[PDB]
RNA sequence: GCCCGGAUAGCUCAGUCGGUAGAGCAGGGGAUUGAAAAUCCCCGUGUCCUUGGUUCGAUUCCGAGUCCGGGCACCA
RNA sequence: GCUUGAGUCUCGUAGAGGGGGGUAGAAUUCCAGGUGUAGCGGUGAAAUGCGUAGAGAUCUGGAGGAAUACCGGUGGCGAAGGCGGCCCCCUGGACGAAGACUGACGCUCAGGUGCGAAAGCGUGGGGAGCAAACAGGAUUAGAUACCCUGGUAGUCCACGCCGUAAACGAUGUCGACUUGGAGGUUGUGCCCUUGAGGCGUGGCUUCCGGAGCUAACGCGUUAAGUCGACCGCCUGGGGAGUACGGCCGCAAGGUUAAAACUCAAAUGAAUUGACGGGGGCCCGCACAAGCGGUGGAGCAUGUGGUUUAAUUCGAUGCAACG
């Protein structure tokens, strides 16, 4: 409510150490099984050598960068209805948020496993591609798309 | 109400002509009018003018 | 093709809607914008940051001839009495006096009861 | 007695070149409520008025009957 | 006889006091024409409505009616009701000051006469805006409403009628007394009048408040305090300001004004609290921020049903149902 502290420091990676790859892997994780997660995405964040065929590591957050918004709605219960001013989204969670939208929607693709299913998603997030990239714009027509409010 | 100034530049000036008319007189009037209404609530909101 | 250079733009600010046409010097129609018909209508126009963006419409339609001057006509409350002079300022048109117009009687008719919810 | 129309869900009604028919309401089961309503979700057990016929097959098409409804029964 | 009550005269002062006639400027609506083009208007949204037969917007000209921004005030005038632009004409009252004059000519007043907001009525005018009725659109369970688009009487004028209002200060008129404080408005005397100004002395008027008064709230020199003169009025609530009769009215209806029967109260102020789709300030995983659920599914469990010879009794809003 009034509760003010600070954010939750998270253990990096398992490996590279990055607190921006550390809640990744939680947000991906299940049933506290933290361990099937790194399995499941550590590899995948890897396989893309096959995919491409080289240090691997930046395709990450350029993948991202195709899935990270910068506006989003509010409805606020004033003016006897409910408003919608839209405002945009601070980094904190931007990078966040767009995390969601890149696993909690690779898990619906349906292709030969969550491993892989997830894979193929980060590449068709730099490419365009998938919900991930949809809810971007989906969102956006929204927020200074409707300024008229914001 | 009449603006104009020298040196390209929306600095305002315009508020300066919202202190006599502006939106005042003008919502004063929107709805309808007043009669004992006023007379009135003109003679209670003066009584508020005391401290 | 007549090439006004100079014509005043009358901004008829409402509660409802917003409308500005610049006209010429003498008072003739040579563009006009509209926030009903500035895409989003119903009522989620009248916002000042919805008003800038018919206004600027006309920058579209009256730029066939070449205002390189301008004035401004603000007639009526409601947001658009700012707005629209900003986006105009932006418009690349110059500007060469603001006033307000709107019609402040001394008593004369009397307005309509409405209202009583 | 005569001519014209109606008869379809519990009520009031809509409907079909002939094969398995619906709406508003009421009714019922959930919901939400402190509880009722109002509102939200899901729900038709109709021998399609009777009796003859055409037909492979009739609520539908043909004849008749009851009932209701409208009109009429006048010169004398 | 007298002059201090009351009145007359003189000379000034302020005023939206009244009746008549003029006249000005802003705005609305409408008519015409120019520009220009697909929206306008409206609401919480919407819709009716108006728009390509060209609206809205904009500009020019014209017609008409109503009301007079600013000044405008805790202001002023009036018996009350009420009375706001500027000008003229006819007219009433209030107040001050040197005074001069009359000489108790005064106060009140049943009945009586007259004046009376608005709505309404009659005849004839007028009619922009607004707006009962009425008609559409919307809201809603319904919505003969609030809201929206229209709109008739009416609102305006003359002349006549109706006489009511929370016609309220809910406080009759006239007079004499009784601590104070701050202010407003208007007259007059005076003061290096050297000033915006400072000191008095009258009228009217706000706010606070002492004694006292009051059931309390509160009133408090403009009294609801202390007294005197005259008048109106009240006698429990409902029934009822109704019926009947009279009087008045064109009609609405007004005025005067019961009973039967019925209840044990009706009522006034103030106190405590509860509540408010009242206000201010707060806290709680209350919300907002997220993590995972329930609602669907199969199975467990309980409950209401339904059933049963019995389905033993209890628990039932959060506080009932592993």
């Amino acid at each position: 409510r009034r509760r003010v502290i600070g954010q939750r420091k998270i253990l990096p990676d398992p490996k590279f150490g990055s607190e921006l790859l550390a809640k990744f892997v939680n947000i991906l994780m299940v049933d506290g099984k933290k361990s099937t997660a790194e399995s499941i995405v550590y590899s995948a964040l890897e396989t893309l050598a096959q995919r491409s065929g080289k240090s691997e590591l930046e395709a990450f957050e350029v993948a991202l960068e195709n899935v990270r918004p910068t506006v989003e709605v509010k409805s606020r219960r004033v003016g006897g209805s409910t408003y919608q001013v839209p405002v945009e989204v601070r980094p904190v969670r931007r990078n966040a948020l767009a995390m969601r939208w890149i696993v909690e929607a690779a898990r619906k693709r349906g292709d030969k496993s969550m491993a892989l299913r997830l894979a193929n998603e980060l590449s068709d997030a730099a490419e365009n591609k998938g919900t991930a990239v949809k809810k971007r714009e989906d969102v956006h027509r929204m927020a200074e798309a409707n300024k008229a409010f914001a | 109400i009449k603006v104009r100034e020298n040196e390209p530049f929306d600095v305002a000036l315009r508020r300066f002509k919202r202190s006599c008319e502006k939106a005042g007189v003008l919502a004063e009037v929107r709805r309808r009018e007043f009669y004992e209404k006023p007379t009135t609530e003109r003679k209670r909101a003066k009584a508020s003018a005391v401290k | 093709r007549k090439q006004v250079s100079d014509g005043v733009a009358h901004i008829h600010a409402s509660f409802n809607n917003t409308i500005v046409t610049i006209t010429d010097r003498q008072g003739n129609a040579l563009g006009w914008a509209t926030a009903g018909g500035s895409g989003f209508r119903g009522s989620r126009k009248s916002t000042p940051f919805a008003a800038q963006v018919a206004a600027e419409r006309c920058a579209d339609a009256v730029k066939e001839y070449g205002i390189k001057n301008l004035e401004v006509m603000v007639k009526g409350p409601g947001p658009g009495r700012e707005s629209t002079i900003r986006a105009l300022n932006a418009a690349g048109f110059r500007i060469t006096n603001i006033t307000d117009v709107t019609p402040i009687p001394h008593n004369g008719c009397r307005p309509p009861k409405k209202r009583r919810v």
